[PDB]
């Protein structure tokens, strides 16, 4: 895969003057980058099924031994207390403000890229 | 259905715009929504405690009761604070009941 | 614009950010809005030649 | 107040208006299984028939079979949905099976809806795109529905009739109750004489009536004996029942 | 624009998780000692004992016990009391 | 002209055919490169500290079983049962 | 309650296996990815003044 | 149009990073477009200097931070000075910046 | 053999960048007297080769303890750092890493009646770093077990969904203790690894090599 | 001509072997009985016994025995002989 | 006859003619590890040098580094192999590392073999395609070998000399033994005056000699003091050793 | 991917008479089937390593318990007797005659395909 | 090397054309090659038996000896046909040896 500017330079050099201005949208699109198209689902990967069966195999096994733990009704009522905060965190955390607050932790996303200021790289 | 694609869209519109804070009115009684969540939280605990107890009610409690008895039991195996004692009384009660 | 490219990011099709908009955090400025429109005029390379 | 909160929850959250709001994602899944549980609900099925119309042109063949036999059981006939269904079938006719087409035709035979391009692409698919013993696995009450749908619409496909005539035998009619076998034998002989096609396996749908003629009238046995004499000179011989052994 | 490239590869585990799970399992099964509530006996005792008498009552607590301390099995009544 | 043999493997444009594979770090390629260039020269203080704890806690597990054996022999050499007979 | 474990060395070695996997995973998988996109941004933001001035002096286009 | 391939590859590659960095650019496309920047970044991680720009910020080295960034994009000018050196070699001369006093 | 592809600017990449750069900032490099140029660059690179990787170690212990502490707040799960050998086994391992670093600053030889009192207060750092993590994860979970037993005594005795102002005030006290446990889960993973940078950073000092010969003016 | 297409996909297991291995393992670990040479004891006995006395000599035979019957551990000398 | 069968097996199966018949598959693996074990064997290395010549144009960069430092340790110089090696380096110069090029050059510096296209593509790769602190990780006995290989061949690359001059400091020379530090300091100052390039880090290779002048002659210290006065007016000042503190 | 005969028919229809006979080798090769090219090795798959580590983990575990089996020297000398026949089977089985004998077990490979006899499908 | 590609090619040319039936001559003594394999087989067993015995020789045999003793042992623990007897004699012999 050669570079697309040498593909632009070649495709503009071997056109004529009459069909130059018509060819400029098919030389533009021949050198556009590939953004791969949204394929069909094929949902829940072979590892997303291990992650959900293995988490269900863990939650059932932990609730099995919680139910015979000599404080079994206190153990099973702590999962209600612990899952009550997972519900209150979905309803109280500002998830767009948290997303943009983690973007400021990283200096790569806290600013814009900064090089190559367009007046230095002209070709007139 | 597609098993990952139906109820993901059902849970999405149960999560987001399904709101019993406004569909059941409820701004008439509650000041903010930050205190509707702060007692839906405590409401989830009180409901979950009362479901976990009632789903198996005739049980001798592992936790210390404070000197209280549930209903008309008061001397049975359900209220007996000695556990090897109440195991004997439960096995007698189970033949009758 | 930047917030309009963030809205079509994979982050905002996630579940917790699905009904969110990136312009709600910091909106695009008037120069960023008028330069996204000016860049839309010049994606036709014939319009960019005749303007130049 | 425990009974009050449950009753308030039941009148605003679990109704059939939200049962059809979760049923908007995948329509022909929820359309098919609810109608099999006995949920007809004629104006809840109108919410189905418009939620699925931007999707009918890209459905799989088992989805199209699920739409038509659900909209048959709910008896609802949306003519501009059912032209998108027959344009799914007649555009993907090689992918449909005889198990699937015999259920789509019986929906299209109740709701008297046909095209000539649809009647060819169902007959091209049963004959050429499907296994030739797929009529044998069909059950003769579904094949007689296909035979009359081609005789109602006046469509003579003599290649399809030799295919559907495989699935008529003592085996396929013996699995029917004698109320349903009679409704099939009269329905199959009425279609076999409409085209004048008397295959060698017409002597099993005739012999399904003449071995037990006490369920038939003399008007219907005149219908049967009209086809028996019409098939006897076509096959070049005379009818004879067999006592087994 | 690249959003549909990242939806193609779905879930994936962290890039060495099979060495964490095989390291935590290999610490829980290569204990070098009997399996927490059991005791190694001779082969002459194991071949001579019923499987109801090899079981201890302490190792089979009741799955949702109505009285705290209920066990599911009862084990050997031949105690050395 | 400057003609693409000078830009080879130095500067490439955004891909048009397909998105390539990600370039692995040398540490993602082989554990031997990680172990010898980073894990042992830089993190051997941690691996020595994890080794000290597993060794020290094996001393304390050895002291705990030599104290269980001391109290066990001092009941079968003293005619008592060495535990509370289970409870059931 | 549960205070001492059945083996202290087994729990100390579970901590050393978990924390050495997190050390390996950070050093090998996370931190190469962190620094590939931290230092694309950082090298471009540190060179931007000297890159553009070196490029201004080079291209003959003015 | 003598050195327009190099000047327009720099333009088109940075414009695609800048449009997509921190939003949706994959790491495979960065390492495709700029393979020697990724190669030099990976040298710092391999040789235990993954915090070298934090080290130069701790010791206030603001001019060695600008040299650190400039020496890591140093290869962007290599397609030019390999071209201008092969001009001057086939024209008998010497390349200017290769020489100490020149 | 084929590595996965990473989107730039992902949220776990942005979080772990800020986390790593935080713990790296706790032991900053010291500015030399000289200006940093190509003369001083091998002395700066060698100054980094002799510093411990406390930026990497402290975010190893941050991320392995906050993941373990927050498991205790997931339903059906207990925190691994609520175990005595896990939590104190991380505390001794930080203390031994600091000591192995400080012992290697010489030639592995171990350093009147004062120095047994500097040693004791230094050897107690070993157990105090781990026991503070263990007792916090144990004492918060134990109090929650006792108060859930008390708050279950009222609906067991009284009616189910009856006499509800008695159990509401204790279900909101139970709910505010699980909320404090989310704060102690995040704080004790921070206090463990703030202190790991302090203990390991005590022996994180070497001689700047620097220029031994100069051409002045 | 198609020979190089079949060299690309390398080794691959039979197409459901994870259900055979998870079925044979689930028959060997869900036995419902103690683990072949061990006996379930009470928790009061397990917490009171050294790990050298929980071990039986029959369950630790010598890895390459110079005399047939050599065992690696010796177990509890408190026999009930 | 047990000793007879083993001795017969040893004289016909385990020899060095079959040791070089299993070594034909991957050459630069077996070439490198055997030569590190002390297996020079000049005419066993000729079997290597022709078995690898149809492969040198497609080797990885760590394979090319393994060929040259093996053929350096075995001291065998195949001139038509070593032009395929320098055509691997000068065609893939962006992929080579300074750790790899400083070992390839020291092979090419022993066997006095150079090209102008090779000397540019090694200098282009150390300066531009590699990290600028990669000389600092090098060890000054390898950098002085690179400095003289560019002064033997008369190749003035003033950008490469500013790069290699980073890797000369008190740190890099202090890791050398004083027999090897002296052989490096004289070898580095002889190359720094051949180009007349006196960087600011020449005051660490000069000061590595003037802090211990009792290992040097007066002829070599005249060589050192010739470079010190040549570097003093270039850097614009006077030399001064520092007593630490 | 449309069919290659309609690609042949289209590519031969829109050529001229002068360059017909020159174009016939590039219309031949545009409609040749793909035979994918021999890629680089990337040897020993993620499942060929499980198959060889899991077989080594089985052979070591079976030889471990064979060595303490009370007939341990008889057990370990039966693996020598059993592996002696695996060696004698590599040296005695005619592997080309066995390959062509299994090809005759299957009627699909015992003959050649038989339809479509070329005089029925001409287009003159 | 490439770890799967070197010695696969080495084993291939050890399997196929490396032949000690002809490289060691050996047609002078053997009639066919079908009987060179039929005693390389028995030769592999006799070598493998003699290696497995000799790699741990001082052992009391699990198998029944037929009334024979290896060397100058004859009354020691190596030849003792009672196994609890020979365990006692081996433990005495191990302190000395
Ligand atoms: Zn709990
Ligand atoms: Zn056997």
């Amino acid at each position: 895969e050669g570079n697309s500017v040498a593909g632009i330079i070649k495709s503009v050099n071997e056109t004529s003057g009459a069909n130059l201005l018509s060819s400029l949208k098919t030389i533009k699109a021949q050198a556009a980058p590939i953004y791969p198209a949204a394929a069909s689902s094929t949902g829940y990967s072979t590892q997303a099924k291990i992650a959900l069966f293995g988490a269900l195999s863990w939650i059932l096994y932990r609730a099995d031994g919680q139910s015979k733990a000599h404080e079994w009704i206190v153990d099973l009522n702590l999962n209600v207390l612990q899952a009550a905060w997972l519900i209150s965190f979905s309803s109280l955390i500002p998830f767009r403000a948290v997303y943009f607050a983690f973007r400021g932790m990283a200096p790569a996303t806290a600013s814009t890229l900064n090089g190559l200021k367009t007046f230095s790289s002209i070709s007139l | 259905m597609a098993v990952t694609s139906f109820l993901g869209k059902a849970f999405e519109k149960y999560f987001y715009d399904f709101s019993a804070y406004e569909q059941f009115g409820l701004n008439r009684f509650l000041s903010s929504k930050g205190q509707y969540v702060a007692l839906r939280h405590v409401g989830f605990v009180m409901v979950g405690v009362n479901v976990l107890l009632a789903a198996n009610f005739p049980f001798n409690p592992p936790f210390p009761t404070i000197g209280m008895c549930p209903a008309g039991w008061e001397g049975t195996w359900v209220c007996q604070a000695d556990k090897a004692k109440a195991l004997e009384m439960y096995k007698e009660w189970k033949k009758s009941n | 614009t930047f917030a309009q490219r963030l809205n079509s990011s994979p982050a905002f099709s996630s579940f917790l950010l699905k009904r969110e908009k990136a312009e709600s955090e910091v909106p695009p400025s008037e120069l960023e809005l008028e330069a996204a429109q000016k860049a839309a005029e010049l994606e036709d390379p014939e319009v960019a030649l005749r303007t130049l | 107040p425990s009974q009050n909160l449950v009753s308030t929850f039941a009148n605003k959250v679990i109704v059939e208006e939200n049962l059809v709001n979760v049923a908007e994602i995948d329509v022909p899944f929820w359309s098919y299984w609810l109608s099999s549980a006995g949920f007809t609900s004629k104006d809840a099925f109108v919410k189905f028939a418009e939620a699925v119309k931007p999707k009918v042109a890209a459905l799989s063949t088992s989805d199209i079979t699920n739409l038509t036999v659900a909209f048959k059981r709910a008896n609802y006939y949306d003519k501009d949905l059912f032209t998108g269904i027959e344009a799914n079938v007649s555009a993907n006719f090689t992918k449909f099976e005889t198990e699937q087409l015999l259920q789509i035709v019986a929906t299209f035979d109740a709701f008297n809806h046909s095209s000539v391009a649809f009647l060819d692409d169902v007959a091209d698919s049963i004959t050429y795109c499907n296994h030739y013993l797929a009529p044998v696995r069909a059950g003769a009450d579904e094949l007689a529905t296909l035979l009359t749908y081609y005789a109602k619409n006046g469509h003579e496909r003599a290649d399809l009739l030799a295919t559907v005539a495989r699935g008529f035998s003592e085996v396929s009619l013996g699995k029917l109750s004698a109320a349903q076998r009679k409704d099939t034998v009269l329905s199959a002989l009425k279609a076999f004489q409409t085209f004048g096609f008397y295959p060698e396996s017409i002597e099993a749908v005739i012999g399904a009536a003449l071995v037990s003629p006490a369920e038939y009238s003399a008007e219907e046995l005149k219908e049967v004996e009209a086809v028996k004499v019409a098939a006897e000179n076509a096959l070049g011989g005379e009818f004879v029942l067999i006592q087994e052994g | 624009s690249y959003s549909a490239y990242f939806a193609k590869a779905g879930f994936q585990f962290p890039a060495g998780l099979s060495a964490l799970v095989a390291g935590i399992v290999a610490l829980n099964v290569c204990t070098g000692r009997p399996t927490k509530g059991t005791k190694e006996i001779s082969n002459a005792e194991y071949n001579a004992t019923p499987i109801g008498y090899l079981q201890s009552p302490d190792q089979h607590p009741t799955a949702f016990p109505k009285v705290p301390g209920m066990k599911d099995v009862h084990g050997s009544p031949h105690h050395h009391h | 002209v400057l003609g693409e043999v000078y830009l080879k493997d130095i500067l490439r444009t955004p891909p048009t055919g397909a998105i390539p594979a990600n370039v692995p770090h040398p540490f993602q390629t082989s554990f031997y490169t990680y172990a010898t260039k980073k894990l042992i020269p830089r993190h051997w203080y941690l691996l020595g500290g994890f080794t000290f704890t597993i060794t020290l806690y094996g001393i304390l597990d050895g002291l705990r079983d030599s104290g269980k054996k001391k109290a066990y022999d001092e009941a079968i050499h003293a005619g008592k049962t060495p535990y509370t007979a289970g409870g059931h | 309650m549960k205070l001492l474990p059945e083996s202290l060395q087994q729990e100390a070695a579970t901590a050393a296996v978990v924390a050495s996997w997190v050390l390996w995973h950070l050093d090998t998988q996370l931190l190469p990815t962190i620094m590939r996109e931290h230092k694309l941004h950082a090298c471009w933001a540190a060179a931007a003044k000297r890159y553009n001035e070196k490029l201004f002096k080079l291209n003959p286009s003015y | 149009e003598e050195e327009e391939l190099w000047l327009l590859t720099l333009t088109q590659q940075f414009k695609h990073i800048q449009k997509h960095f921190g939003i949706d650019l994959p790491h495979s496309v960065v390492a495709h477009m700029d393979p020697l920047l990724i190669k030099k970044i990976d040298w710092e991680t391999t040789n235990a200097l993954e915090d070298f720009d934090i080290t130069l910020d701790d010791m206030g080295a603001e001019d060695a931070k600008e040299q650190w960034g400039a020496e890591n994009l140093s290869h962007h000018f290599l397609p030019l000075i390999r071209y201008r050196r092969d001009l001057a070699r086939k024209n008998g001369d010497r390349y200017g910046p290769d020489l100490v006093n020149g | 053999s084929s590595v996965r592809d990473v989107k730039t600017g992902s949220l776990p990449t942005n979080f772990l960048t800020g986390v790593y750069r935080f713990w790296r900032s706790q032991n900053p490099a010291e500015k030399p007297h000289d200006p940093v140029n190509d003369r001083l660059l091998p002395a700066v690179v060698d100054a980094s080769d002799k510093r411990a990787s406390i930026g990497t170690w402290a975010t190893t212990f941050f991320c392995t303890i906050i993941s373990c502490n927050l498991l205790g707040l997931m339903p059906f799960n207990e925190a691994p750092t609520s175990g005595l050998g896990f939590a104190t086994g991380l505390g001794v391992s930080v203390w031994a890493t600091a000591t192995i670093l400080g012992l290697s600053k010489t030639g592995f030889k171990f350093p009147f009646i004062f120095v047994p009192l500097e040693t004791i207060s230094y050897t107690f750092r070993a157990v105090s770093l781990g026991v503070r993590l263990w007792v916090n994860m144990l004492a918060g979970h134990t109090l929650l077990h006792i108060l859930t037993g008390m708050a279950l005594a009222l609906p067991f005795s009284l009616g189910f969904f009856s006499m509800v102002p008695a159990t509401f005030g204790v279900c909101c006290l139970l709910s505010a203790l699980v909320g404090l446990e989310y704060l102690v889960a995040v704080l004790q993973s921070g206090v463990f690894s703030i202190l790991s940078t302090v203990y390991v950073g005590e022996f994180n000092h070497d001689k700047f090599i620097g220029p031994a010969a100069k051409i002045v003016k």
